[PDB]
RNA sequence: GGAUAGUGGCCUACCAUGGUUUCAACGGGUAACGGGGAAUAAGGGUUCGAUUCCGGAGAGGGAGCCUGAGAAACGGCUACCACAUCCAAGGAAGGCAGCAGGCGCGCAAAUUACCCAAUCCUAAUUCAGGGAGGUAGUGACAAUAAAUAACGAUACAGGGCCCAUUCGGGUCUUGUAAUUGGAAUGAGUACAAUGUAAAUACCUUAACGAGGAACAAUUGGAGGGCAAGUCUGGUGCCAGCAGCC
């Protein structure tokens, strides 16, 4: 799907992990959901 | 739109993919013949897949029934022929145990090797893809030809290509000109 | 902290320039030569990749 | 040298189109590609008929080369050649002219306009320049 | 009886009260056109089939109808609904789910190219016409074949053997070497001819085109499943990786 990203976000893993997810919350232009989308490399928050 | 032409595929990947002793056994006989990928043994392993699939659909049923009697013998002829069977195993239960192995040891490089004038079959396979190796009257650029137990004795190098005699060169001509000034 | 820090902050040592690995059918015969001719000597299986033994 | 042999096989002979259909078989050794001009004047000679009474079509040089195999169509005279070859054969042996036509797309648009007018748009072409004091 | 080309509740009038159904009628859904087939592959199956052939349907949505052997036709007409044009404000013209192309919609798809030369079709018809259809362009949807190197000489090693008189003479072979030297070919490139309707591309070929920095092969991985490091530098529950643990 496509969408424009509405925020940026720091998701905080689950319990036996420790660390901000750097996802991206994002309105789909397809039907106008919105959806909270994964970054998916290290420094990629800042690329988006 | 006119009609569908009728394309398929000849290669199979094997099922489990990491496999030692698979591995193992496919990197020796494609370092012996001097292939370039697993592909070539993917292949090879599907043929014999699709005949020994067609041995055992003509034996299951009747003996000295037509449809077994014809398409056997047909099959059978057509090995022999390819030089995958020899003259004295022609019982279509030879052809079940048949080993990837002897149809590489029929490919044009493997024969150009074993036939001499070839010098380690990563030299066969080149001389092959560039232009040098004629079957007879007629060229092969085909290191996967499968030599027919009739073309083994017409087999030789090309009347052109140095190793033929008509070509001088291409680079002989390049030293000739250079080494002209002396 | 935030994104891309130890990226940002890892000193990148650049590749070097080496002889190619050549490329086909030659790799097979290096694969070939590497492994069933003049392997590194076997303790029990093989180790293919061992640094200093 | 080269010495180019010709051998003109699977001969049928057709009264018909007063002709002898067959497979033109060239060995090229040391050279390649015998100009069809070249093969029309050396087959002349093997049915005794005039260079603008023979075509040929379709050589293609074989894989590895020193061989070609085209298809020669040989009449009994250059009138009935005339008759019965396609033009653009024809042309390609420089014997007719090619039309030098306009082009298809240019055609289709004229017809789609002369689809409008009715008849002789005379009448209609004495409206145009009757009409320009008004 | 009417109508139809004709059979028929097809329609009309007059009669009888019938007809379908737990063997699933009827109603609802389908991101359902059916089939020939397709993918997977012990056998049995499961999933799909808008799409090269056959059949059915529709030409923005319904309905109507003329002409004709044939149509309820839509690159025919008429009206209404929707949306839309040009207008000199009185009027006029619309129907790409044909080809190409543009919007839009989107995760998602090409050139507003050339030609009747092949395949055929139509016509008063050997000639005319055909975005049917072919040809080239875009094109890593798939599919086939298979380049990216081969060969010796020179210095080191090792491995079968004469006696292991410590000898090793190494008399054969498996390699390692930034040492080395000639032969090979297309990948390109281009007279030519071939190809073609004309061309391009292939096929074949004059002349040129290989030396490590090149004519340079990537993509994903190295704890396990799973082939492959208990090797260096950095980070220090962060940054991150991690289909699952």
């Amino acid at each position: 799907a496509k969408g424009i990203v509405l925020e940026k976000l720091g998701i905080e893993s689950k319990q036996p992990n420790s660390a901000i997810r750097k996802c991206v919350r994002v309105q789909l232009i397809k039907n106008g959901k919105k959806v909270t989308a994964f970054v998916p490399n290290d420094g990629c928050l800042n690329f988006v | 739109p006119r009609a569908p032409r009728t394309y398929s595929k000849t290669y199979s990947t094997p099922k489990r993919p990491y496999e030692s002793s698979r591995l193992d056994a496919e990197l020796k006989l494609a370092g012996e013949f001097g292939l370039k990928n697993k592909r070539e043994i993917y292949r090879i392993s599907f043929q014999l897949s699709k005949i020994r699939r067609a041995a055992r659909d003509l034996l299951t049923r009747d003996e000295k029934d037509p449809k077994r009697l014809f398409e056997g013998n047909a099959l059978i002829r057509r090995l022999v022929r390819v030089g995958v069977l020899s003259e004295d195993k022609k019982k279509l239960d030879y052809v079940l145990a048949l080993k990837v192995e002897d149809f590489l040891e029929r490919r044009l490089q493997t024969q150009v090797y074993k036939l001499g004038l070839a010098k380690s079959v990563h030299h066969a396979r080149v001389l092959i893809t560039q232009r040098h190796i004629a079957v007879g009257k007629q060229i092969v650029n085909i290191p996967s030809f499968m030599v027919r137990l009739d073309s083994e004795k017409h087999i030789d190098f090309a009347p052109t290509s140095p190793f033929g005699g008509a070509r001088p060169g291409r680079v002989a001509r390049r030293n000739a000109a250079r080494k002209a000034e002396a | 902290a935030r994104a891309g820090k130890v990226k940002s902050q890892t000193p990148k040592v650049e590749k070097t320039e080496k002889p190619k690995k050549p490329k086909g059918r030659a790799y097979k015969r290096l694969l070939y030569t590497r492994r069933f001719v003049n392997v590194t000597l076997v303790n029990g299986k093989r180790r293919m990749n061992p640094g200093p033994s | 040298s080269d010495a180019v042999t010709i051998r003109t096989r699977k001969v049928i002979s057709n009264p018909l189109l007063a002709r002898k259909q067959f497979v033109v078989d060239v060995l090229h050794p040391n050279r390649a590609n015998v100009s069809k001009d070249e093969l029309r004047e050396k087959l002349a000679e093997v049915y005794k008929a005039e260079k603008d009474a023979v075509s040929v079509f379709g050589f293609r040089t074989q894989f590895g080369g020193g061989k070609s195999v085209g298809f020669g169509l040989v009449y009994n005279s250059v009138a009935e050649a005339k008759k019965f070859e396609p033009t653009y054969r024809l042309v390609r042996y420089g014997l007719a002219e090619k039309v030098e036509k306009a082009s298809r797309q240019q055609r289709k648009q004229k017809k789609n306009r002369d689809k409008k007018i009715f008849g002789t748009g005379k009448r209609l072409a004495k409206k145009v320049a009757r009409r320009n004091a008004d």
